Protein backbone atom coordinates (compact mmCIF):
# COMPACT_ATOMS: atom_id res chain seq x y z
CA UNK A 1 0.00 0.00 0.00
CA UNK A 2 1.02 3.56 -0.86
CA UNK A 3 0.76 7.54 0.34
CA UNK A 4 0.80 10.15 -1.27
CA UNK A 5 2.12 13.43 -1.02
CA UNK A 6 0.57 17.01 -1.84
CA UNK A 7 3.02 19.83 -2.60
CA UNK A 8 1.97 23.02 -4.13
CA UNK A 9 4.61 22.90 -6.53
CA UNK A 10 5.25 19.25 -6.28
CA UNK A 11 9.08 19.13 -4.89
CA UNK A 12 9.63 16.46 -2.56
CA UNK A 13 13.05 16.63 -2.09
CA UNK A 14 12.88 17.69 1.76
CA UNK A 15 10.56 14.90 2.78
CA UNK A 16 10.73 10.65 2.43
CA UNK A 17 9.05 8.48 -0.04
CA UNK A 18 7.56 5.21 0.68
CA UNK A 19 9.06 2.30 1.87
CA UNK A 20 8.59 -0.97 0.55
CA UNK A 21 7.71 -3.31 3.43
CA UNK A 22 7.02 -6.84 2.95
CA UNK A 23 4.75 -9.08 5.16
CA UNK A 24 3.20 -12.56 4.84
CA UNK A 25 0.99 -14.74 6.10
CA UNK A 26 1.92 -18.43 7.68
CA UNK A 27 -0.10 -21.90 7.25
CA UNK A 28 1.52 -24.45 9.81
CA UNK A 29 0.67 -28.51 10.47
CA UNK A 30 -1.82 -29.02 13.38
CA UNK A 31 -1.95 -32.10 15.64
CA UNK A 32 -3.20 -35.32 14.75
CA UNK A 33 -6.31 -36.19 15.07
CA UNK A 34 -6.81 -40.13 16.05
CA UNK A 35 -9.06 -42.09 16.81
CA UNK A 36 -8.17 -45.22 18.22
CA UNK A 37 -9.23 -48.96 19.72
CA UNK A 38 -8.20 -52.43 21.21
CA UNK A 39 -10.17 -55.59 21.58
CA UNK A 40 -8.67 -58.97 23.15
CA UNK A 41 -8.37 -62.13 21.07
CA UNK A 42 -10.56 -63.89 23.23
CA UNK A 43 -13.07 -60.97 22.20
CA UNK A 44 -12.77 -61.68 18.47
CA UNK A 45 -13.31 -65.14 18.42
CA UNK A 46 -16.73 -65.08 20.76
CA UNK A 47 -18.02 -61.55 21.14
CA UNK A 48 -17.11 -59.87 17.74
CA UNK A 49 -19.35 -60.93 14.49
CA UNK A 50 -19.83 -57.51 12.30
CA UNK A 51 -16.77 -55.87 13.68
CA UNK A 52 -16.88 -54.06 9.67
CA UNK A 53 -20.36 -52.85 10.46
CA UNK B 1 -39.01 -85.22 43.82
CA UNK B 2 -41.96 -83.37 42.37
CA UNK B 3 -45.59 -84.00 43.49
CA UNK B 4 -47.06 -81.94 40.70
CA UNK B 5 -45.14 -84.08 37.66
CA UNK B 6 -44.12 -87.70 39.41
CA UNK B 7 -43.09 -88.23 35.27
CA UNK B 8 -39.70 -86.44 36.68
CA UNK B 9 -39.00 -88.21 40.02
CA UNK B 10 -35.12 -89.39 40.12
CA UNK B 11 -35.45 -91.29 43.77
CA UNK B 12 -38.27 -92.86 46.23
CA UNK B 13 -39.45 -90.69 48.74
CA UNK B 14 -38.14 -86.53 50.17
CA UNK B 15 -35.61 -85.75 51.61
CA UNK B 16 -36.80 -84.02 54.78
CA UNK B 17 -35.07 -82.62 57.24
CA UNK B 18 -33.20 -84.92 60.23
CA UNK B 19 -32.60 -87.64 57.32
CA UNK B 20 -28.58 -89.21 58.20
CA UNK B 21 -26.03 -89.08 55.51
CA UNK B 22 -22.73 -89.60 55.64
CA UNK B 23 -19.30 -88.97 53.54
CA UNK B 24 -17.78 -91.91 51.38
CA UNK B 25 -14.17 -92.44 52.42
CA UNK B 26 -11.52 -92.12 55.34
CA UNK B 27 -10.69 -88.65 56.79
CA UNK B 28 -7.41 -86.62 54.89
CA UNK B 29 -6.29 -89.69 52.41
CA UNK B 30 -5.45 -89.15 49.03
CA UNK B 31 -6.08 -91.52 46.29
CA UNK B 32 -6.78 -91.56 42.74
CA UNK B 33 -10.26 -92.56 41.67
CA UNK B 34 -11.27 -94.66 38.44
CA UNK B 35 -14.19 -93.28 36.48
CA UNK B 36 -17.13 -95.04 34.87
CA UNK B 37 -19.45 -93.29 32.54
CA UNK B 38 -21.58 -92.94 29.23
CA UNK B 39 -20.11 -91.57 26.08
CA UNK B 40 -23.36 -89.07 26.69
CA UNK B 41 -21.97 -88.09 30.38
CA UNK B 42 -19.47 -85.33 29.15
CA UNK B 43 -19.13 -83.27 26.09
CA UNK B 44 -15.83 -81.81 24.63
CA UNK B 45 -15.14 -78.82 22.38
CA UNK B 46 -12.23 -76.45 21.08
CA UNK B 47 -13.62 -72.77 19.42
CA UNK B 48 -11.32 -71.68 16.35
CA UNK B 49 -8.87 -68.35 16.82
CA UNK B 50 -8.91 -65.60 14.37
CA UNK B 51 -4.79 -64.31 13.34
CA UNK B 52 -3.74 -61.65 14.72
CA UNK B 53 -3.51 -58.22 12.60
Amino acid sequence: QFSSLRTPTGDISGQNKNNLISGKATGRVGNYITVAVEYQQLEEAIKLNQLEE
Amino acid sequence: YDTTNPQYNSVSRQVEAGDAVSVVGTASQTMKPNLFYNKFFCGLGSIPLPKLH
